[PDB]
């Protein structure tokens, strides 16, 4: 009896693991034919593009039933053949400056399907082994390059904007990239061009929104504003209180 | 895209393998219980 009890339950335990293994072959044939779809519509022989809305549902779908299937394979790899040509189409003609929310949501629905579990937290420079820091460097770090060399910071206002809504979004390494290397000299240069005493726009109109996002860093700048200023302030007379309110 | 695919596929039939593997060791298991419910059955009636 204990052997037919023994043998009893260990059928039932096959029973549990026949019908589990069954629907992971009924899934998993389902995830090779949404590859084969996938990588069929992203050929221009198809008529029937694959949509970005839909290249989200199906990365949405593998992410959360067929979940061990990202987990062994590599995520980044398919990520870098299909979510990248389709996002540099998306962002193709968008301008931060005039548009500052258009792909964040996206993005950011990006960033719970691409980036690791292990790394939204840190950011850091994964060009090896992230899905989605390699994602913002090569597809959307190209147009931000070309416009910050076109931005005018004395109207920072849709730059602050940018990068304020996306600072949530983007991995922080490429963050102190941009205000390093990028922001901070032109906003230098500004400076070099601004005029004190014949400009109409105040600098803390345009340099004070940089106070949360960069802080400390904008240290070195402030002495030749506190020179340009200095200038201005030789003409100026203690009855003038414009000078207190700048 | 092949990179994935090629892993997809070979999985797939891969499971199918080790379904087949459970599947006839359920068989072999069952056929056991058989002759042990026999000796069962012939131990009972010789019992009373």
């Amino acid at each position: 009896r204990d052997m037919v009890v023994n043998l009893f339950h260990e059928l039932e335990k096959m029973t549990e693991v026949l019908d589990h293994e069954e629907r992971v072959i009924s899934n998993l044939s389902k995830v090779l034919e949404m590859v084969e779809e996938c990588e069929r519509r992203m050929q221009p022989d198809c008529s029937n593009p694959l949509t970005l809305d839909e290249c989200a549902r199906i990365f949405e779908t593998l992410q959360d039933k067929y979940y061990e299937e990202y987990r062994m394979s590599d995520r980044v790899d398919l990520a870098v053949a299909i979510v990248y040509p389709l996002m540099k189409e998306y962002f193709k003609e968008w301008d931060p400056l005039k548009d500052c929310t258009y792909g964040t949501e996206i993005i950011s629905k990006w960033k719970s399907l691409l980036e690791n579990d292990q790394l939204l937290s840190h950011g850091g420079q994964d060009l090896s082994a992230d899905a989605f820091h390699r994602l913002i460097w090569e597809v959307w770090m190209p147009f931000v390059r070309n416009i910050v060399t076109q931005w005018q910071p004395r109207n920072c206002d849709p730059m602050v904007d940018f990068l304020d809504s996306w600072v949530h979004i983007i991995p922080v390494w490429i963050l102190d990239n941009i205000l390093d290397q990028l922001i901070f000299p032109k906003l230098q240069k500004e400076v070099e061009n601004w005029n004190p005493l014949t400009d109409t726009v105040p600098i803390h109109s345009w340099i004070h929104p940089w106070l949360p996002l960069m802080q400390a860093r904008l240290e070195p700048l402030y002495s030749p504003i506190r020179s340009k200023l200095s200038s201005a302030l030789q003409k100026w007379h203690p009855s003038d209180s414009s000078a207190k309110l700048i | 895209i092949d990179l994935v695919k090629k892993q997809l596929k070979d999985r797939l039939d891969s499971m199918k393998e080790l379904h087949k593997t459970n599947r006839q060791q359920h068989e072999k298991h069952l056929q056991s219980r058989v002759d042990s419910t026999r000796a069962i059955e012939r131990l009972e009636g010789s019992s009373g």
